[PDB]
């Protein structure tokens, strides 16, 4: 039972770490989307290819 | 080693996960190189007179 507990804890910690990295990437994309909504929908943009 | 490989098969899909993450890292670097330099549609040429 100790061996199985150690294996399942390692697997679940790996899942949590990968979820944290994906959440950071998704938050960066959401910040970019919020900036695009604030600058291009609510006004006219002078930035090239933004 | 056959015995170590058969003992490694008793573990989970860890080495499928670590192989899948590094492939996603390696594919991402080509996207990084493509996003920066390949912004121009046609390969322009300069005139001979400079």
């Amino acid at each position: 039972i100790d061996r199985l507990i150690t294996g399942r804890l390692q697997s679940l910690q790996t899942y949590v770490t990968q979820q944290l990295i994906r959440a950071a990437e998704i938050r960066a994309s959401a910040n970019l989307a919020a900036t695009k909504m604030s600058e291009c929908v609510l006004g006219q943009s002078k930035r090239v290819d933004f | 080693s056959t015995e170590c490989s058969n003992l490694l098969l008793q573990y989970g899909s860890f080495c499928t996960q670590l192989k899948r993450a590094l492939t996603g890292i390696a594919v991402e670097q080509d996207k990084n190189t493509q996003e920066v330099f390949a912004q121009v549609k046609q390969i322009y040429k300069t005139p001979p007179i400079k």
